[PDB]
């Protein structure tokens, strides 16, 4: 019992439940190759973590501002508000910082354990974990990287990715954020759906 | 503007063309009963013609000295709707088609009588394969990186 | 039935049905979004 | 290593002064091209290490920038200026041909040698202080040289592309306008206008 | 400006360069490039009587082998650039910054 996305359908051979969150869901045969699968598990993890952070920062501030604690703009507007620095300045800053961190992560994906150690201080390396979940300093509270815990992260990350898809499509066709959408729907549900939206 | 062309909405020849077009159809509507089938059909196409000219005006097309909406393909971002986004859509659809065909050819290449499955399509296998075209770009990228898209040995 | 299913998948008939479906689809698409010289949504 | 976690090219062990295994285009695959490449890299590095102080310190003084300082020649009555003095032999043709045959003689004299190590490190009349006495203090001097030289090449290409970004300005002027407001005067506005 | 001053000076400089600077380089290059050949033989060894090198006028009494044809070549270069200098120095042209 490795979980089944479609109860009556068997699971693919390349998927064997070894990876956390494996429910036998690959209809398009995207990972029939082992190296493709190894790359895609990392892709899913990083996309999902970014989506978690993203829709957290997209939605939680919105309800915080709509119950009268802070006053933040809408996510689809917050870029236009001007900050202490130019926007292009922030962009190139982020570009240089992200280029070094992503390159590091890439070098470990291609050859695991080759970039574990600090390049400046030759002590302070990382414990030999496994690609995708880099422990050590990236795990201060030192939680147990248990299999069930890894599955929870994969489960949440997929939900956050779908939530982000929903956020952007909702704002594109509706014209407002997520929380306004939800409260305006649950206000009068039978007359506030997509049908009335479209 | 670009290439000396002018925004059709503000051009005069573009309007003159619209009025002339609309004019001739109106003449065809006349000499028949005011609310007849043919007359109703002529009216329909008149409204359709007015909608097409207004749609052209709204989309911000470029009109020359003849008033015909010219298309810019240099890459100017004010004009990606004319060639480049339709081009990306086409490339997607054509890659879909070609990848599905190639997938099928590879899958049937292993039987003893492979020509039998070419003059007579295995439609169950084909329907199993058609929807991989949806992800064909990622699959083809990873196949090129793998080195299995292009046959070695040749 | 089995043989009728086979014959209905021979190359000429498979391709005529495919192209008739494609023609119907394109015809309806241009019946709903007529006179389209560009992609005006985004 | 130029990129931890990346295998080294076989022909680049790490003994040559300055070898950090950087060769993504595999240009030094054939050894007799690698010899000439080491020579040419050292020549470039030396020229730029000499040039960048010459780009910066006259503009640091009350003279024009490196491109303003070479545009009198674009005008017919061109007359040079050193330290605020009109040099006598200052017109364009005198300058041009004296420079031409000077450099041509010395450059031919240079490539008329077939060591090929003295090709890069000739020494003798070019080593008055005689820092080449200890074969390993010599080696780490070599390392320091090519390191500073790569830095200077980087600095020079940066200078000239900055010039192409803000035409009619000097590198120290760019440093000044950056220090005037660091969070608003950066490369951002030249990448995203 | 004084045309003869410039012509003589420039061709003298070109000849000085050819005899004292680029002589060895040109000599070794002309040696390593060799005589033109057809089917492995030089043009004279294939039956062409007119393609025989003029060994009489080519030998010289110069300490290094400077002879008539190379003074011809170097001096002609000197004259070419001398006339370029003259022509462009009085064409009165001017670009603009
Ligand atoms: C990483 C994802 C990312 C996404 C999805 C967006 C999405 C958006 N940004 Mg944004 N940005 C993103 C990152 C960044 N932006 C900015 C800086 C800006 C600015 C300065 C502006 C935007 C704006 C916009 C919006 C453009 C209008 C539109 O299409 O509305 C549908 C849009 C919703 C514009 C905006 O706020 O429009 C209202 C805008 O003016 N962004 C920075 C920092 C430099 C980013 C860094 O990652
Ligand atoms: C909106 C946000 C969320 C989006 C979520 C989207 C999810 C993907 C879209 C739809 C998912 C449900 C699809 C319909 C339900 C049943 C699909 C199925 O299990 O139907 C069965 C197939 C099975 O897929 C794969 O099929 C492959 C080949 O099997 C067979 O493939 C063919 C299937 O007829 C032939 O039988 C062929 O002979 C045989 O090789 C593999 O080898 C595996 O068996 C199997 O994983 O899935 C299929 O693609 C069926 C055909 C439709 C696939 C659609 C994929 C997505 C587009
Ligand atoms: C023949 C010469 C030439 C060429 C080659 C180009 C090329 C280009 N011009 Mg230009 N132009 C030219 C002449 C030319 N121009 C002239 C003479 C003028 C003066 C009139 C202009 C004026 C001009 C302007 C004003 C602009 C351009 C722009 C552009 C760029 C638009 C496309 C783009 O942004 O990238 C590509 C766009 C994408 C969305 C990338 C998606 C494509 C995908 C990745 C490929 C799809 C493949 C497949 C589906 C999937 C991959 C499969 C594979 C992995 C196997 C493009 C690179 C625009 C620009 O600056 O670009 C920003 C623009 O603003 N041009
Ligand atoms: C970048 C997003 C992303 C990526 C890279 C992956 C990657 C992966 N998923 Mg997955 N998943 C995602 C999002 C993603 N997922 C979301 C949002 C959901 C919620 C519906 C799920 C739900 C899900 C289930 C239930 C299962 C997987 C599984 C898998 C693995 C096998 C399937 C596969 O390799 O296909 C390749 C995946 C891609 C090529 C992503 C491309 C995104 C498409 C092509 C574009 C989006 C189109 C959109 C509709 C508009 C694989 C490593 C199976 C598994 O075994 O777990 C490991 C499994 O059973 N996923
Ligand atoms: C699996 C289908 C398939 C694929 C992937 C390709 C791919 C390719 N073809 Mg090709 N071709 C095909 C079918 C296919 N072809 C057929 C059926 C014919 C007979 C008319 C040709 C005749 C042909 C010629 C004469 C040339 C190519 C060329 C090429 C290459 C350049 C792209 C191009 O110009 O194509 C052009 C496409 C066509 C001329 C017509 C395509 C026919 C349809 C659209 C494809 C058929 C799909 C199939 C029936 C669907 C079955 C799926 C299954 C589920 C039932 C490219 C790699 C060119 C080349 O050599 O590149 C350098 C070239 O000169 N093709
Ligand atoms: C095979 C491709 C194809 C596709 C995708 C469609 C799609 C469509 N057809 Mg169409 N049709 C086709 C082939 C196709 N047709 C062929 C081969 C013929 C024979 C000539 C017709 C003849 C036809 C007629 C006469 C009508 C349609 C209508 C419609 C639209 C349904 C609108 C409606 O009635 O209310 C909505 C339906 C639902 C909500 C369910 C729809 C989008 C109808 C229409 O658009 O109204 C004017 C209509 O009257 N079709
Ligand atoms: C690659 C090395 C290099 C080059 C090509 C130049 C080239 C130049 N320098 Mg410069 N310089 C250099 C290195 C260099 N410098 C260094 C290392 C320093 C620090 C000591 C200086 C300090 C310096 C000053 C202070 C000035 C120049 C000036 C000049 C310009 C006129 C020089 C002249 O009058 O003829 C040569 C003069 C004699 C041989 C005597 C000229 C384009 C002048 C200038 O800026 O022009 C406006 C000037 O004021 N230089
Ligand atoms: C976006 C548009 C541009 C996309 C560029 C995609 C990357 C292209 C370069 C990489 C190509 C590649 O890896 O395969 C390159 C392919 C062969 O592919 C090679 O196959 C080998 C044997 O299977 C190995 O698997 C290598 O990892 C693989 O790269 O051949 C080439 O394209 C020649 C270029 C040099 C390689
Ligand atoms: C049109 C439907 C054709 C149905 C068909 O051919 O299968 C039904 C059968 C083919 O089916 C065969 O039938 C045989 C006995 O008739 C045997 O039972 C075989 O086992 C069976 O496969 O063909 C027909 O009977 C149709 C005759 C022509 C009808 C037009
Ligand atoms: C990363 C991501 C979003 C990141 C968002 C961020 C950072 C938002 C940041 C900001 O908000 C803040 C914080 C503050 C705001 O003021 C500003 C912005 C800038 C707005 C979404 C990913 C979103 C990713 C999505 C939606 C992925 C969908 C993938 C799907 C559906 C694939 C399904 C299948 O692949 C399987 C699983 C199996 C295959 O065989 C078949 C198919 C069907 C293909």
């Amino acid at each position: 019992k490795k979980g089944e996305w479609l109860p009556g359908l068997a699971s693919p051979g390349y998927l064997t439940g070894s990876l956390p969150g494996d429910n036998g869901f690959d209809p398009l045969g995207l990972a029939e190759d082992p190296e493709n699968l190894k790359w895609f598990v990392q892709a899913e993890l990083v996309n999902g973590r970014w989506a978690m952070l993203g829709v957290a920062g997209m939605l939680l501030p919105e309800v915080f501002t709509s119950i009268g604690i802070i006053n933040v703009p809408k996510w689809y507007d917050a870029g236009k508000e001007e900050y202490f620095a130019s926007s292009s300045t922030l962009f190139v800053i982020e570009f240089i910082l992200f280029h070094y961190v992503e390159i590091r992560r890439w070098q470990d994906i291609k050859n695991p354990g080759s970039v574990n150690q600090d390049p400046i201080f030759k002590q302070y390396s990382l414990p030999a974990g496994e690609v995708g979940y880099p422990g050590g300093i990236f795990n201060p509270l030192n939680f147990a990287p248990t299999l069930e815990a890894k599955e929870k992260e994969i489960a949440n990350g997929r939900l956050a990715m779908l939530a982000f898809l929903g956020f952007i499509i909702q704002h594109n066709v509706t014209g407002k954020g997520p929380f306004d959408n939800l409260l305006q729907h649950i206000s009068d549900p039978w007359h506030n759906t997509i049908v009335q939206t479209l | 503007d670009i290439a000396g062309l002018t925004p059709c909405k503000d051009s005069k020849q573009f309007a003159k063309r619209e009025k002339q077009s609309i004019k001739k159809l109106e003449s065809s509507l006349k000499l028949y009963a005011p609310d007849s089938a043919p007359a109703l059909a002529i009216n329909a196409t008149i409204e359709k013609t007015k909608r097409r000219f207004d749609n052209y005006g709204k989309q911000g097309l470029l009109c020359g000295a003849d008033g015909l909406p010219h298309l810019i393909v240099s890459g100017d971002q004010r004009h990606w709707g004319e060639f480049i986004t339709p081009g990306i859509l086409f490339l997607y659809i054509a890659g879909w088609i070609g990848w599905v065909g190639r997938s099928y050819l590879i899958a049937i290449r292993d039987d003893k009588k492979p020509t039998q499955k070419e003059i007579i399509i295995d439609v169950p296998l084909a329907t199993g394969l058609v929807f991989r075209g949806f992800s064909w770009p990622i699959a083809a990228y990873r196949e090129l990186l793998n080195g299995e898209l292009v046959a070695k040995d040749v | 039935m089995r043989d009728l299913k086979t014959y209905l998948s021979v190359a000429p008939v498979a391709s005529t049905l495919w192209f008739a479906a494609l023609a119907g689809l394109l015809i309806e698409i241009n019946r709903f979004f007529p006179d389209a010289l560009t992609f005006p949504f985004f | 290593d130029w990129m931890p976690g990346q295998p080294r090219p076989s022909y680049l062990d790490g003994s040559a002064p300055g070898d950090f295994g950087f060769d993504p285009l595999r240009l030094g695959e054939v050894p007799e091209n690698l010899e000439r490449f080491k020579e040419s890299e050292l020549i470039h590095c030396r020229w730029a290490m000499l040039a960048v102080p010459g780009i910066l310190v006259p503009e640091a003084l009350g003279l024009g920038n490196w491109v303003k300082a070479q545009e009198w020649a674009a005008l017919p009555g061109g007359q040079a200026t050193y330290l605020g003095n009109p040099v006598p032999w200052g017109t364009l043709p005198t300058i041009l041909v004296i420079e031409f045959l000077s450099i041509a003689f010395v450059e031919h004299q240079r490539s008329m040698e077939k060591d090929p190590e003295k090709k890069k490190y000739p020494g003798g009349a070019f080593d008055p202080l005689g820092y080449s006495k200890d074969p390993k203090k010599f080696h780490e001097y070599k390392i320091k040289e090519v390191k500073n030289g790569r830095l200077a090449l980087l600095a020079f290409v940066g200078i000239c592309v900055q010039q192409s970004a803000y035409p009619g300005t000097g590198p120290l002027e760019n440093l000044a306008t950056h220090l005037a407001d660091p969070w608003h005067n950066t490369i951002g506005n030249v990448l995203i206008p | 400006l004084n045309p003869s001053l410039v012509i003589s000076l420039s061709t003298g400089l070109s000849l000085f360069l050819g005899r004292f600077v680029f002589f060895n380089f040109q000599r070794e290059n002309v040696a390593k490039q060799g005589l033109p050949e057809q089917n492995g033989v030089t043009h004279f060894e294939a039956g062409d009587t007119r393609a025989k090198e003029y060994v009489s006028l080519l030998k010289s009494n110069d300490p290094v082998g400077f002879n008539i044809v190379d003074v011809l070549a170097w001096g002609s270069i000197g004259h070419i650039v001398a006339y370029y200098i003259l022509a462009t120095s009085s064409n009165g042209y001017d670009p603009k910054f």
